[PDB]
RNA sequence: AUUUUAAAAUUAUUUGAAUUUUUCUUCUUAUAAUUUAAGUUGUUUCUAUACAGUACUUUCUUAACCCACUCGUCUUGAAAC
RNA sequence: CCUAUUAGCUGGUUAUUUUCGAAAGAUCUCUCAGGAUCGCUGGAGUUGAUUAAUAUAAUUUUACCAGGUAGAGAUAAUGAU
RNA sequence: AUUUCACUCAUAUUAAAUAAAAUAACUCCAAGUGGGCCAUUUUUGGUAAGCAGAACUGGCGAUGAGGGAUGCUCCUAACGC
């Protein structure tokens, strides 16, 4: 016997392979795969591991934020490794070359229209090899509602979880424990 | 691409000599420490003003009991003495704080000074190395001063003659020759042992404690 | 005891036996992993019906293969020996249980014209 | 019947299966209740100095946007 | 790479030789040294001896003065005894 | 050399002196002589009657030389003086010593088995004290004055024993004891 | 049964023998900063803002410093983890620590050594040694000096 | 099938070198080999000059040496009277 | 027939290999054969590290703290004697 | 006190030692568990108990192997073939 922790095996957390079975995401992530194990950049590294990521860790981004992150290098490839989404809020955008898994039918036809253009992994892999010129963004990941129930449980003191209610009435979770006058508050 | 051959081809001779010449100061070196220490030791025999050596600076131990019934803060200083096994041996540098951590293994260990014949030897036909890169090591025999010079000839102590000079007397580095060795993993004694569970020290025969110089015949009889 | 033939080795012999399936036959001697909880062979107690374990697992590169030295396949039916045109020295030959005379007799011809043996050639002759 | 009424027996065992875990220790703590009129007085003088920065920039921008 | 054998790094001279370049230096100065002839050890350990017979004088008087030492220990303890005896 | 006859004794000096201090800026250097199993449980013993006699252990105290000091003919034959004190299951007692044996190294070992044979006292609990020297015609024991005697005889009611290699197990008829 | 606030306090906040009556004058007159290290120690001859149980004779920094009061971070441990804690004690029952006196002036002993040294480019180190081996050198006894040492009996 | 190669050692040279002082003294300038490198190869027999036996493979049945308490379950603890 | 009423209680709960692997503490409870909640555990995932170093440590060293158990005392106080 | 500019405090062995220290940190979902017992040392009640109740660590439980003839807890030692 040895007294090592776990008998000695390296544990590793987190996704080993892709579980999709979608075909073209699947060449995708062999494509960059050979690509990260070729080329010593960590640009594919990245890449390469955010492609086989869950739905909820490749974020949606918004035009108007992707634009507000690419404002000071309006030159430069705008690479995510989710889905584009338009941004009514947004009144204009301008010249934006977007590299992306996804854009929405709307926020595809607005970047065409601004000037710039949408460009698939494939052609990123083609054309930038080794992310030369290219910033790698991300949507938010934890401002899905499913974080808003996360963390403390809502009833611990300074909790900001949001419970799990029917309603949101008068009248659902807000009479003893949640104001000071029914016993305490929080 | 031709050139890459011959400039390669003629590195390895730059890098022979080099160390063709080093080689010849390290003998050098090694000789003069000999008359050094044997003519100080005369020296101190004419007149009554004594020489000697200190602690050796450095304490092979040998684990003499298993994983089971052991108290946590023992197996917490078996793990960063890294002897795991019921027979594994390390090279500890001698000081207070490793002297006082091994203290509290006093009884569970067997350690002694070294030697170079018997360092020598460990290393030579019970030398394992770490190969992989970090937290990756993948243990392999010596074998080769390739490896040596890959995790150490950068700070040129590239090959096992210089690692030998470097784990017997304590020098500038043993956090990158004690810490690239793996654990020596030994046989069990050629003739047994006495009394795992007792002390050397006892007039009852007895294993645990501090061998001092009696740790090489352990030692090569373990090996 | 490990049985070693060429190189091929294979590590036991005599498939384990499901426990007490010597002395109650409403218990069959397929093996079955004793759950229990003083069972004397989950606890794997001297002498008494040890478990089957990866540890038995033979060489992977001599896994599947017959004393043949070669890997079984087994057919149907004529045109699907084709396949094999290409790996007549590594795969043998087989015919399916539910067979009739002629229908292998016709597969036995082109497994002998295309040099590769059969397994089961004198069945149902 | 009678029952164990108590023990801490396997308890730091227990604790240190997974560790003696530390606090976080974050460079910044909320002032929330810490000395007011002092932290008052340190987001006045935080805004004075971001007074003069954001003008500075817009005329900057301005200026070079002609 | 494949592993091969691991080679004795001891006995086989080849390996040894490749991981200590000064090896076959060390081993063959060795190997003439006991090579020397029988005549040369027989000559001159007269020489060595009459050449350190100074050296073990001086021992003789390092552990004659142990000798006196405890000789005189021996001494003060018998005579506090002696004092004492009454 | 006969191993299942032999102890493994040789002889020790060791010189140091008590740590010097800033408070005590030159200690005296000290001396004691002693034999045990080896050199470091001589050590051992030797920081242990310094720890019971004196206040000074391993953590305060240093040595500056060291040597091996044979002596001077090993196979002589000697008379020298100890003294032992041991304590039992229920107090503690003393007394001397003197056996005859070549030479110091094997003179402790032949009273260490007398002890056990005899009171059952371990050697954990036994002491030895003040290696000297002794006369022969001052010997107050029951035995050792005939041992020098001018002239001195005794039978062989020897019990033989034989090699293994002869020690056969059928045998023909029945030995004798007689012999010679 | 009884696990009151004073429990278990019969000696650890009772006075030292001599050492009774109220706090020293001149003991407020320490000059505490925010981080600053400090060691919480009841002084039970002042009652209000008194440290709790088990904080007594513990260190920890100065997060909140007020007209008389000064919150201390405590790391407790608690079962599985150890978490820190804010403690609002007394001027009188919080004293300035001396770990960070070890520290302090060895980062001055740095303004003055390594300052020139770095100039003159010599490489010195400033680590600390935790002295093990004791070197090899020349020693000089007389034979006078070599006095003895032997064993007792039993009386 | 684009490192069982480079070196390492050994042999037969050879060039210069050196030192222990030379038939296992040491280092490259060059050559050609070899393995102690660079995890076992060779020779002779037998099977055997047969198409299944008295041989070889395998299943089964019996012994023999050592070992082996009815499982499932509740239980701190089950072979449990 | 409602009704396959309810049961914090007893018994049972069906293929293989591999990997990880407990608790019998604690708080509250008409609670003490139960439950909820921490703790221990598995799975999933991200951020990290992969750079013999930093984070880190049931470890030691150096520096500095806090204690009134063992011991000691009736001369130092109470309580004894 | 905050901010901005300067200078710069081993970093090419690491502001003490050691460390199969990132096998880390964090988040989510959820199982089982919440009758325990034994050994050394300490200790309360009891004349005492294989008694009742606690503290530390290790085990039994959940675990086989070698030894103690025999034995859930002792010693050695923990387990792929």
């Amino acid at each position: 016997g040895i007294a090592l922790k776990n008998v000695g095996r390296i544990k590793k957390h987190g996704r080993k392979h892709l579980v999709s079975k979608n075909p073209y995401l699947r060449l995708l992530v062999k494509l960059y795969n050979f690509l990260a194990r070729r080329t010593n950049a960590n640009f594919n590294k990245i890449i390469a591991k955010r492609l086989i990521m869950p739905k909820r860790y490749r974020p949606p981004l918004s035009l108007s934020k992707l634009q507000y992150h690419m404002a000071n290098h309006p030159n430069d490839i705008a690479v995510v490794v989710g889905s584009i989404t338009d941004d009514k809020r947004l009144f204009s955008l301008k010249q934006l070359k977007v590299c992306a898994l996804r854009f929405t039918e709307t926020a595809r036809k607005r970047i065409e229209d601004a000037g710039g253009e949408c460009l698939t992994f494939d052609q990123l892999a083609l054309k930038y090899p080794t992310g030369k010129k290219c910033v790698l963004l991300r949507g938010p990941t934890k401002a899905r509602t499913a974080e808003k129930h996360f963390g403390k449980a809502p009833g611990k003191p300074k909790s900001k979880a949001r419970p799990y209610v029917r309603s949101k009435g008068r009248k659902f979770e807000k009479a003893r424990g949640r104001r000071k006058s029914r016993a305490y508050k929080k | 691409a031709a050139k890459k051959i011959k400039t390669l081809k003629l590195i390895n001779k730059k890098k022979r000599n080099d160390l063709r010449q080093r080689t010849l100061r390290y003998e050098e070196e090694y000789e003069s420490e000999r008359k050094k220490i044997i003519e100080l030791k005369r020296e101190a025999r004419k007149n009554n003003c004594f020489y000697r050596e200190a602690e050796k600076k450095v304490v092979f131990v040998i684990r003499l009991k298993g994983v089971n019934k052991l108290p946590p803060k023992v197996r917490s200083v078996f793990r960063l003495l890294r002897l795991l096994q019921v027979h594994n041996g390390v090279f500890v540098k001698v000081n207070k704080a490793t002297k006082e951590m091994l203290k509290i293994v006093e009884p569970y260990v067997t350690y002694g000074y070294p030697t170079l014949s018997t360092v020598r030897k460990l290393l030579y036909k019970r030398g394992y190395v770490r190969v992989g890169k970090v937290r990756r090591y993948a243990r392999k025999k010596i074998q080769d001063n390739a490896d040596i010079s890959k995790h150490l000839g950068k700070y040129n102590v590239h090959g096992i003659e210089d690692m030998v000079y470097q784990l017997y007397t304590c020098g500038p580095v043993f956090k990158k020759v004690n810490n690239f060795l793996w654990a020596f993993k030994l046989k069990p004694p050629r003739k047994g042992f006495k009394a795992k569970r007792h002390a050397f020290n006892e007039p009852r025969p007895g294993d645990w404690g501090n061998r001092e110089a009696h740790i090489n015949e352990l030692i090569n009889r373990m090996i | 005891a490990v049985k070693k033939v060429g190189k091929i080795i294979k590590k036991r012999t005599k498939k384990f036996t499901r426990f007490q399936s010597n002395r109650f036959m409403r218990v069959k001697p397929a093996w079955r992993k004793p759950r229990g909880i003083d069972c004397r062979v989950r606890r794997r107690y001297k002498g008494t019906n040890l478990m089957p374990s990866i540890g038995y697992g033979s060489n992977k590169k001599t896994k599947f293969l017959l004393p043949n030295n070669k890997y079984k396949y087994v057919v149907k039916n004529v045109k699907e020996m084709e396949p094999l045109i290409m790996n007549h020295t590594k795969y043998c030959v087989q015919i399916a249980h539910n067979v009739s005379s002629k229908k292998r007799k016709q597969i036995i011809e082109r497994a002998k014209q295309m040099n590769v043996s059969v397994i089961n050639a004198k069945a149902r002759l | 019947a009678k029952s164990k009424n108590h023990t801490n027996h396997n308890q730091n065992r227990k604790a240190h299966k997974n560790g003696i875990k530390k606090p976080k220790k974050h460079k910044f703590m909320s002032r929330k209740g810490l000395d007011p009129n002092f932290f008052r007085n340190q987001k006045y003088c935080l805004k004075g100095i971001q007074k003069k920065k954001k003008e500075l920039k817009l005329k900057a921008k301005q200026e070079k946007n002609n | 790479k494949k592993r091969l054998q691991n080679k004795n790094s001891l006995t086989n001279f080849a390996v040894r030789c490749r991981l200590n370049p000064a090896y076959k230096l060390l081993r063959s100065l060795a190997v003439l040294r006991m090579r020397k002839s029988i005549l040369e050890k027989s000559k001159n350990k007269k020489e060595k001896r009459v050449q350190k017979q100074i050296q073990k004088k001086e021992l003789q008087k390092i552990n004659h003065d142990y000798y006196k030492g405890v000789a005189k220990a021996v001494k003060k303890k018998k005579k506090r005894e002696e004092k004492k005896a009454k | 050399i006969d191993n299942s006859l032999n102890t493994n004794i040789h002889q020790y000096h060791i010189v140091g002196r008590a740590i010097p201090t800033a408070k005590d800026k030159n200690p005296n250097v000290y001396r004691m002589c002693i034999f045990a199993k080896n050199d470091t449980n001589a050590k051992s013993r030797f920081w242990y009657f310094m720890k019971k006699i004196n206040k000074l252990k391993k953590s305060n105290g240093e040595l500056l030389a060291c040597e091996q000091i044979k002596e001077r003919f090993p196979l002589r034959v000697k008379n020298y003086g100890v003294l032992l004190r041991y304590d039992s299951r229920t107090g503690t007692h003393n007394m001397y010593k003197e056996f005859r044996d070549t030479t110091k190294e094997g003179a402790i070992a032949q009273l260490y088995s007398e002890m056990a044979g005899r009171h059952r006292a371990r050697a954990s609990s036994i002491n030895i004290i003040r290696i000297s020297e002794i006369s022969s015609s001052l010997v107050r024991r029951p035995h050792i004055k005939q041992l020098l005697k001018r002239r001195l005889r005794f039978p062989a009611l020897h019990l033989p024993t034989l090699q293994k290699e002869y020690r056969k197990k059928f045998a023909s008829k029945r030995p004798s004891t007689y012999r010679m | 049964k009884s696990r009151g606030k004073r429990s278990g306090t019969r000696y650890k906040f009772s006075k030292k023998f001599r050492k009774h009556g109220e706090c020293t004058a001149n003991k407020y007159l320490e000059k505490l900063n925010y981080g600053d290290y400090v060691d919480i120690v009841c002084d039970s001859t002042q009652q209000k803002g008194m440290p709790f149980n088990y904080y007594h004779g513990k260190t920890g920094k100065i997060f909140h410093i007020t007209k008389r009061g000064v919150g201390v971070l405590v790391n407790k441990r608690v079962k599985h983890r150890i978490e820190q804690k804010k403690v609002c004690v007394r001027i009188e029952h919080v004293r300035k620590s001396r770990c960070n006196e070890d520290f302090l002036l060895r980062k001055i002993k740095n303004a003055e050594l390594i300052k020139e040294a770095k100039l003159k480019n010599e490489h010195i180190n400033i680590k600390r040694k935790t002295e093990g081996p004791k070197p090899a050198a020349m020693i000089k006894v007389p034979p006078s000096k070599i006095i003895t040492i032997e064993p007792l009996p039993f009386y």
